[PDB]
């Protein structure tokens, strides 16, 4: 239910969607885009995290995060 | 009552660019466009515009009507986000060059890529209103991507004749769900331009895809997202995104496992993507192209129901449905869409880039221009003698077209 807790869930699905990042160090400063994961898969990660936290809100409320840290915050606030 | 699409015809351009050439020229690996299921995009010449696209899409329909049936067309709706005037609808030019009756309502409809569906629904309601029994409507979605976003944005038009004898697509009357709200996902706040956010646009599409369908489900008792639809056609900015939307729907509505989702994707969704991959995103016409593609590439040995999802940035969306019979599928096949698409000129990268540079001479607001048809002689060789409309000139803002 906290930022760092959520940020761990985000890293899991990211590695799971993009397997070559499995051993890669992931900072709160990292952008899924620069990592570089395409838009369909960024959305896919977001929806996996939403369902992980069973968080049933519009998906557009998770848009606008410039890195996975900012996305952790965004999730934390819901 | 009976209502739907009596006839459907497509124009997917005279030229196209193979996206592999674009990837190579931009140092990207091919696998990214392959990943997103993009193959080719149709590309508009400077002597083509949304009007000429619309006329060329609609011409085969009109050519097959008797004089009497042609005069029964009493509404022309042009559905576009590539308009040429703040007030004059493209429908006036279309009526002129197809020779339609002067006793005809004419206007143009805008709501990004939802425009086509909105036009179709208004046409359906004209027929169902029974205000003028026997009246037909001609609905043409036409769009061009005039750059002065890029790999996915094509050019094309799809013309629908709508009547009470729906030989091609029989509408499920009242089976409609819709959903919209104001959102800045993509917009076109300047001519020959587009602004927005890829991610927000995708997430909004997915929200609408779920909510519009839920509204349909609430209205249509006992529908099942797998069992009630033999095929599904979607507004398709690119195939990979439709695959993601369908995956999300199957996961949520049916709790399907990944392997079964992928099998279901190949069976019900891939047929509609075939022509989409050959033209790119054609905006409001793209869902109609997917319907045409589903019809030509799917199995219609018995009647089938097709689910349709329309989305337009800004945004608004609709899920609706209809039935195609074996006879309707055979009529659609006589259109030869696949052969038309394969016969287009295949642009080199040098040509494509020259083409972009030259498209400036016909930007929005152009007052006078005289087109050089010999910009690309080999492209002209593919247009001449086929009975295509082209843009010849603009004179004091008046657009002049020519059959060639």
């Amino acid at each position: 239910m906290s930022k760092e807790q959520v940020l761990k869930i985000i890293k899991k699905y990211t590695r799971e969607i993009a397997p070559e990042l499995e051993d890669s160090p992931l900072e709160p400063t990292d952008s899924l885009k620069k990592l570089g994961i395409d838009s369909v898969n960024r959305a896919e990660i977001i929806m996996m995290v939403m369902e992980d936290l069973s968080l049933n809100i519009p998906r557009i409320e998770l848009a606008g995060a410039k890195n996975i840290g900012e996305l952790a915050d965004l999730f934390a606030a819901k | 009552q009976q209502v739907g699409i009596e006839a459907l015809s497509v124009y997917g351009g005279a030229a196209q660019l193979e996206l592999r050439k674009l990837a190579q020229a931009r140092q990207l690996d091919i696998s990214r466009f392959d990943n997103l299921m993009m193959k080719e995009k149709a590309v508009s010449l400077p002597y083509e515009d949304p009007v000429s696209y619309a006329v060329n899409a609609a011409k085969p329909i009109i050519d097959r009507l008797s004089d009497a049936d042609k005069q029964r067309i009493e509404m022309v709706i042009t559905c576009s986000e590539s308009g040429i005037d703040f007030g004059k609808s493209m429908s006036t030019y279309i009526q002129e060059y197809l020779g339609l009756s002067r006793n005809c309502r004419m206007f143009e409809l805008k709501q990004a890529c939802y425009s086509g569906t909105a036009g179709l629904q208004m046409a359906i309601n004209l027929i169902l209103s029974q205000t003028f029994p026997g009246a037909k409507a001609l609905v043409i979605a036409t769009d061009i991507s005039r750059f002065l976003a890029e790999p996915s944005s094509g050019a094309g038009a799809v013309a629908l004749l709508v009547s009470d004898t729906p030989h091609i697509f029989q509408i499920d009357v009242g089976c409609n769900g819709y959903y919209g709200y104001e959102v800045m996902d993509t917009c076109r706040p300047n001519p020959d331009s587009e602004a927005g956010d890829a991610d927000l646009s995708l997430l909004s599409y997915l929200d609408c895809c779920e909510n519009a369908y839920r509204h349909y489900q609430n209205r249509v008792e006992g529908v099942d997202y797998r069992e009630s639809f033999d095929y599904l056609s979607f507004h398709t900015p690119f195939g990979g995104m439709v695959k993601g939307a369908h995956r999300n729907m199957m996961r949520r509505l049916k709790r399907a496992k990944p392997a079964e989702i992928e099998a279901d994707f190949q069976r019900r969704v891939m047929p509609g993507l075939v022509y989409c991959q050959q033209v790119g995103n054609i905006m409001g016409a793209t869902l109609f192209l997917s319907l045409a593609s589903t019809i030509d590439n799917g199995d219609f040995s018995t009647p089938r129901r097709i689910g349709m999802f329309s989305y337009g940035s800004g945004c608004c969306s609709e899920f609706y449905s209809g039935v195609v019979t074996p006879e309707g599928a055979a009529i659609a096949a006589q259109q030869g869409i696949s052969a038309q698409l394969a016969d287009r000129y295949s642009l080199s990268m040098e040509e494509y880039e020259q083409l972009l540079y030259h498209s400036s001479a016909v930007a929005f607001g152009t007052r006078n221009v005289t087109l050089d048809y010999q910009l690309f002689p080999g492209v002209w060789k593919k247009i001449a003698g086929k009975g295509r409309l082209v843009l010849k000139a603009i004179k004091e803002f008046h657009r002049k077209y020519e059959w060639v």
